[PDB]
């Protein structure tokens, strides 16, 4: 990922 | 064969727009592209006014194109078909909800195929990633290609398992 | 003339403008008046968000009417 | 002087509701409240669908209610004014983007004021630390206290200058 | 003389001033400029608030400088 949020 | 891969794109309301975008550049990843796919989609609602009428809109044809180009509103069933018809392209979306698959552009002879996989709110891309990681993933398949149908379908089938 | 502009935040903003006036430079006026960018306002009245190219009397806005602002301020 | 400062919460689509639990709270750090904070949106959104328009929402109240309650969904000027109301307080929310202060509960009187930076992606939470060993961050300021907004405003300079 | 303010909602303003206008004179000068309440503003210096009858001879400013104005709202 890259902008990118995860949970 | 084993299942189709997610790419996870923005909750953003513009999902759909970012998938399709993300599977019919063959994996370019650009939130960024969705004010202008609107814009391509009221153009051709507005293009012509006769065929896309109040009947399908919902809504007048002016209150639609200045609805669906707001950035907060969320594209469905007449975008796809429109988008569908622009990328020259089946667009097949994979409903977890539901369980099943809708194809969008399936009478009309397109030569390929692309995927997304959609939960009743949130639409996602899906590809054919390869284990040479230095191959870059597929996201556009032959109309043809029946195993595609299948690794994408089992997603639906394995989230209607998790509910149970 | 005279129109009002009901915040989320609280406040209500009065501004003076003419039917002529596009949402463009109804947007400008708040950014004047209250700092606030133009891209990060969302005006809606009468059950419609109101489209930068129209006209306070295309959408039918009158003296004494209210708008109500919105702002884009989502993150996370 | 005591310093205002960014505590950093993770940035996993829920910043806004975690940023504003860890300030009304008194500086708590707990990013599972954010399905509860969401919860308690939905259910002030459904209570007043003559507001919470389809005009203002973007879409159905319904629909609103099912994407903000997703854990991929991102907080804003509807949510903080929610969340202004029921916990009571000013919410002022430091945009660094072009160094402003939008402050929720503005007109409302009440007695207490706390402070969330916003970037345009993500929030955190303001709290003044103190240089005495024994004295812990305070993350609640007075309705009467503007020198805080004042400090802030400058940190937004500061922090857009330092983000450039 | 001549100085700075700076808002809450990002603006940078200029005003025009000398050592004896009080505040509440300064504090009446952004009725004519902006529209804005006496008993609705507070205006900020070095960390300070700053009382209306006092002048800015005592508060030490004079150029280049910079201010903050900050609205009591009711
Ligand atoms: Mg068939």
């Amino acid at each position: 990922t890259l902008t990118g949020k995860t949970i | 064969g084993p299942v189709l891969t997610r790419t996870v794109v923005p909750a953003d309301n513009s999902a759909l727009f970012t998938s399709v975008y993300y599977v019919v550049e063959g994996g370019v990843l650009n939130p960024a592209c969705a004010p202008e796919m609107r814009r391509l989609i009221a153009q051709i609602v507005a293009s012509d006014p006769d065929f896309y009428s109040e009947a399908i809109l919902g809504k007048t044809n002016q209150e639609y194109c200045d609805w669906i180009k707001r950035d907060d509103t969320w594209g469905g069933a007449i975008e796809i078909s429109i988008l569908s018809k622009f990328y020259q392209c089946e667009i097949c979306v994979v409903d977890t909800q539901t369980v099943r698959i809708d194809r969008f552009g399936e009478d009309a002879g397109y030569t390929k195929r692309v995927l997304l996989i959609y939960d009743g709110i949130h639409y996602d891309p899906l590809q054919r990633n390869f284990p040479d990681p230095d191959t870059p993933p597929l996201t556009i398949f032959s109309s043809n290609d029946d195993i595609v149908l299948v690794q994408a379908l089992e997603l639906a089938d394995e989230a209607r398992r998790r509910r149970q | 003339m005279q129109i009002f502009v009901k915040t989320l935040t609280g406040k209500t903003i009065t501004l003076e403008v003419e039917p002529s006036d596009t949402i463009e430079n109804v947007k400008a006026k708040i950014q004047d008046k209250e700092g606030i960018p133009p891209d990060q306002q969302r005006l809606i009245f009468a059950g419609k968000q109101l489209e930068d190219g129209r006209t306070l009397s295309d959408y039918n806005i009158q003296k004494e009417s209210t708008l109500h602002l919105v702002l884009r301020l989502r993150g996370g």
